């Protein structure tokens, strides 16, 4: 759910979604990591975790059209920075 | 540095005869040869 | 098991060359031939090839034919006139994956364990390499059944040979990009390539067909790996690949810096080289 | 068999002799450097199955 | 009679097989048939080469096993098309090309079948790009030799154009044979699927080089490049001196700063900007 | 077009090659050299070879028949080559020779204590020696 | 001689399995195939015979071939356990007969129907006239047990020698396990 901006939680959040104690996350998470569905790193001081690949799952016929727009600009990011080699790299090589 | 190169275009001049080899050795290269090939 | 196959633009021609004796049928016909080669180091090679005679109607597209006797005739002349030569796999024209080619695999597999097949171009026109190598691979899995052997893309290039280069670079005598300086790199990948990456951009934007219009299987294997890809977007410019980014950066215009200091000093040398002999000619000759 | 012990010598007459030569060292994989029993040192190469 | 004007036209793909298996064999005389499309008394088209395999140890043009070419002759007959037989090869190594006495017995059997049967000489060794030695000739008649009479009647400025190699002129040349120009068919479509598919980056310049080693090798040319320039603070300083042709003859032993120099301020600098700039398309194309 | 004809000169460097020596030249690109057939030549150069890695007694390589320079080489000598130094220990040890402390030292002097400690030779500047000669009854 | 190119087409279909037909069924027809390219071969010396079949897999089992003893070797152990496919067996027939080094040659294909087909009359009589548009004679001889006065076989056949074409043959099977060779003496006399 948690978006590429931050994709970090904490312990607080998984005491509050999870409703299991303080103590335990810890070895809830570290045991998620043994399993491997998730990759990421543990700090303790600040309570939080910098969770970095989860394990992938399936979706509908609607993530897709996310995905679609996720893709639509990405497509113009390649035409616009390619038309600055195509226009400026032009007088190197006709 | 471009202008050390464009600047270097003045002490080109008196390049007029590229002689290849000769003209009366090519022709005792011809007889030799011509004799070598006889033998 | 196979890494990558060698290609070479003798059997390259080789197609072609009976591509245009059988163009006379006009209609439709798929080049289908035995692909010759060997493969050492888990190094594919191919280096020789001809082609099987084959027609095939378009009514129960299931009908194939391969002449075995020309087969074993030609392939044991060929290891008369060449012990070394051998089979490696086979070929066909390849268009757009014709349907024969899940079972002529099969129907000549018990030559070649990887029986490998190679599809090539006739119309040659893209931004890339139109040559292609699948490999036969069959994995039940837990969506689908038993038989499933599906093709998988080894990837392929144009291997060279110190025999070949010589004829075919005389061949050419026509345009040959060289002098690398810093425009084969511009050129042949920061112009290239970034056409290279808008097809593959544009690649799932055609499987991006099937939103509610396209055909009937919907994800189950897709979006693993393009959720693989949106996870795997790369770092924004704020956390520290800025930092890092304008120190290296910031150590790498200082050789530039030098280098370019050092060539104009060149130049100026060669200067002082030239006016010696203009000074010490214009009187000398007069 | 008065026709083939014969018929050996036939085809027998064309086998030109060969230089008895020593390796010196090995430049690349195609270029060799020899030296025969007779006078100077050459460079050479080898057949490719060899 | 002919003209000397004959202009063999041949093909793309026959020198290469002509290529491959001259080279493949190179020690061994090797040789094979040519399977061609014949044309008029003034040219002859050749399009496809098959070769032979070999009869025994030693270099020799040898022989051919008619079995091997009927079969292979009604090989192809029954797949593609059919062709006529135009000519044949063998493959001179590291000689030049002439005819032999060997060459020239197996020749005259092959022009006593037809009379338009070419010889045809490669030499895969002496070319290196703009070379491929193909001299192709053919018999002249010794009986006209022995009438001192001139044959071939030039009638055309085609054929003295090229100039014969001096290792033909000992050889027959132009007492037992002749020579014959030749050209390349070549066509639209099979130039551009060689051009577009001979060396192709794929994604290579969309990488980065070694990121802890591009400046660690920077560092490397660098290094030694301070001393190098010691010495150009050393070559400088006997100019004003002897006559700088001896500054030429005397700088054959020891190396020169200069041109040394140059090297490695270009090595540096295509070294640099390539991976500057592409290590900075992939900051705006990816995110 | 120039870039063609760059290349096209190496047609003369194929295999069929002799061996030459280098000994000297007389002016720009055009030299003498000594054949490992035993007579000398006055040859002819080939242009692209760095001139500048030549003139000690370099070997050199020659055409087979027009006899000119065509490519200098890495050196190579005789059966000495380097006693190859995995079974070709004489397997002797400085203990097995009892009684030779003045001449063991003195020759740990002579040799490789210039080969190691080089700059107290050039420092102190005593000129250390270049060869050695040892001798005396067999045995 | 005569430019024919013989072609049988073997049956390898279900319907062929026991041993009720003499020796084996295999055996009655396998030599029924090798009296046949005796007196085709022995005729005529023109002839490559090779050997196709029309069951599920129609494998070319025998390229097409002068020799019959790789015809002996495959027939032998020929594993006659297959589903009968015979509508792609016109197919299989007669684009391999287009694969032949002499279209000049006579395109004859002989049949062999052991086993109760199920084709559609329509397919059948599509490729039918496709054979009337085609000029080939085919005589199909039945074997083994099949539906009895054969169906669609006389509607095939009957659509194959129509228009003026009237020299190929129907020969049903008697369903007695005899010796098949007599059961073929017709066509090898005249087809
Ligand atoms: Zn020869």
């Amino acid at each position: 759910t948690r978006p590429a901006n931050h994709r970090q939680l904490t312990f607080e959040e998984i005491a509050k979604s999870a409703k299991i104690t303080v103590n335990e996350v810890e070895l809830l998470v570290m045991k998620a990591l043994s399993v491997g569905l998730v990759k990421g790193s543990i700090d303790e001081v600040d309570k939080r975790v910098h969770m970095t690949w989860v394990q992938p799952r399936v979706l509908d016929l609607q993530q897709i059209k996310g995905m679609k727009d996720r893709l639509e600009f990405w497509c113009t990011d390649v035409k616009s920075m390619e038309m600055l080699v195509e226009h400026q790299a032009h007088d190197i090589l006709t | 540095h471009n202008m050390s190169v464009k600047a270097m275009r003045f002490p080109p001049k008196s390049y007029n005869k590229d002689l290849e080899s000769a003209e009366e050795r090519r022709e005792r290269e011809q007889q030799d040869l011509e004799f070598a090939k006889e033998m | 098991a196979v890494q990558k196959v060698v290609v070479h633009p003798l059997v390259l021609l080789s197609v072609v060359d009976h591509f245009n004796r059988i163009g006379k049928v006009g209609n439709q016909k798929r080049v289908v031939g035995v692909l010759l080669g060997s493969w050492q180091k888990k190094v594919l090679d191919v280096s020789n090839s001809f082609a099987v005679p084959f027609d095939e109607d378009d009514k129960d597209d299931s009908v194939w034919f391969l002449d075995h006797d020309y087969l074993e005739n030609m392939y044991g002349m060929f290891k008369k006139v060449n012990a070394r030569e051998r089979i490696v796999g086979w070929y066909h024209t390849g268009p757009k994956l014709h349907k024969n080619d899940i079972a002529i695999n099969e129907l000549m597999k018990r030559y070649c364990p990887n029986s490998v097949l190679v599809i090539i171009d006739v119309k040659p026109k893209d931004l890339g390499l139109p040559t292609e190598a699948y490999i036969s691979v069959e994995e039940v899995h837990d969506d689908g059944t038993p038989t499933s052997k599906t093709f998988e893309h080894v990837t392929s290039e144009i291997g060279a040979e110190e025999a070949e280069e010589v004829g075919v670079e005389h061949l050419l005598r026509d345009i040959k990009d060289t002098t690398v300086g810093t425009l084969s790199q511009r050129i042949t990948n920061q112009v290239h390539g970034l056409k290279g990456l808008n097809s593959k951009l544009l690649d799932i934007r055609s499987y991006l067909e099937k939103v509610a219009t396209g055909k009937l299987p919907i994800n189950h294997q897709i979006i693993y790996q393009l959720q693989d890809v949106f996870n795997l977007l790369p770092d924004v410019s704020l956390q520290e690949f800025v930092k890092a980014f304008y120190l290296k950066t910031n150590d790498q215009m200082v050789v530039v810096y030098l280098a370019s200091l050092i060539r104009s000093v060149v130049a100026l040398h060669n200067l002082i080289n030239n006016k010696i002999a203009n000074r010490d000619a214009e009187k000398k000759e007069g | 068999k008065q026709y083939e012990k014969s018929e050996n010598d036939l085809k027998a007459l064309q086998s030109v002799g060969q230089i008895v030569g020593e390796v010196l060292k090995q430049l690349t994989e195609e270029k060799f450097i020899v030296k025969a029993t007779n006078g100077p040192r050459y460079v050479v190469g080898c057949r490719r199955q060899l | 009679a002919v003209d000397t004007a004959e202009q063999v036209y041949i093909s793309s793909l026959a020198l290469l097989k002509m290529l491959k298996h001259g080279r493949a064999g190179v020690p061994m005389e090797v040789m094979g048939l040519m399977l061609g499309e014949f044309v008029d008394d003034y040219t002859v088209r050749v399009i496809d080469v098959f070769a032979m395999p070999q009869s025994g140890t030693g270099v020799s043009v040898e022989a051919v096993d008619p079995v091997f070419q009927a079969k292979m002759l009604d090989m192809l007959k029954q797949t593609g098309r059919p062709e006529m037989v135009v000519g044949w090869y063998h493959s001179h190594p590291g000689f030049g090309c002439w005819l032999s006495g060997v060459d020239i017995n197996t020749q005259q059997s092959f022009e006593a079948l037809s009379e338009r049967a070419v010889a045809v000489v490669v030499d895969p060794i002496q070319s290196v790009k703009g070379k491929v030695v193909i001299d192709a000739f053919r018999l002249i008649n010794a009986n006209m030799m022995v009438l001192g009479h001139e044959p071939r009647q030039t009638t055309s400025n085609l054929g003295h154009l090229n100039k014969p190699s001096i290792q033909a002129l000992i050889h027959g040349l132009n007492r037992h044979y002749y020579s014959i120009t030749i050209n390349y068919r070549k066509n639209e479509l099979e130039q551009k699927m060689l051009l577009n598919l001979h060396k192709k980056s794929w994604m290579e310049g969309l990488t980065l080089q070694d990121y802890s080693e591009h400046c660690k090798h920077n560092e490397s040319v660098v290094k030694e490049m301070l001393e190098l320039a010691k010495n150009y603070n050393k070559a400088v300083e006997e100019e004003d001196k002897m006559t700088p042709e001896q500054l030429a003859i005397k700088n054959v032993g020891k190396q020169d700063p200069k041109r040394h120099l140059e090297e490695h301020v270009d090595v540096l600098m295509t070294s640099n900007i390539v991976q500057c700039l592409a290590a900075m398309l992939d900051t705006v194309v990816f995110k | 077009e120039f870039l063609h004809a760059q290349e096209e000169v190496k047609r003369i460097q194929s295999i069929p090659l002799v061996i030459g020596q280098f000994l000297e030249a007389v002016d720009q690109n055009t030299a003498i050299v000594g054949s490992t057939t035993g007579s000398n030549y006055y040859v002819r150069i080939l242009s692209t070879i760095d001139r500048e890695l030549l003139k000690p007694n370099a070997s050199v390589a020659l055409h087979k028949h027009s006899n000119a320079l065509v490519d200098v080489l890495p050196p190579e000598a005789d059966s000495s080559i380097m006693m190859l130094t995995s079974d070709q220990k004489p397997d002797v040890m400085y203990a097995d020779i009892g009684g030779m402390d003045i001449q063991k030292q003195e020759v740990r002097e002579a040799v490789e204590l210039p080969l190691t400690h080089f700059e107290l030779y050039k420092q102190i500047g005593i000129d250390p020696p270049r060869g050695v000669l040892m001798y005396g009854p067999p045995g | 001689m005569v430019l024919e190119s013989t072609m049988v087409c073997v049956d390898n279909s279900e319907y062929m399995r026991n041993g009720d037909f003499l020796p084996t069924r295999l055996q009655a027809q396998q030599d029924a195939v090798n009296i046949v390219c005796h007196s085709k071969t022995r005729s005529n010396p023109e002839n490559n015979v090779g050997l196709i079949t029309l069951a599920n897999d129609c494998e070319v089992l025998t390229t097409l071939t002068p020799d019959t003893g790789r015809i002996l070797s495959k027939l032998h152990t020929v594993q006659p356990k297959g589903k009968i496919t015979f509508c792609t067996g016109i197919r299989v027939a007669h684009l391999a007969l287009k694969h032949r080094q002499g279209k000049n040659h006579k395109m004859r294909i002989i049949a062999f129907v052991g086993s109760p087909v199920e084709d559609n009359e329509k397919d059948l009589v599509k490729l039918a006239k496709r054979l009337k548009k085609e000029k080939v004679n085919v005589d199909i001889i039945n074997f083994g047990e099949e539906e009895v006065n054969t169906e669609k076989l006389t509607a095939f056949v009957n659509t194959l020698n129509g228009k003026d074409g009237t020299g190929s043959h129907l020969v049903t099977v008697p369903p007695g396990p005899s010796l098949a060779d007599a059961l073929i003496s017709s066509p090898i006399l005249a087809g």
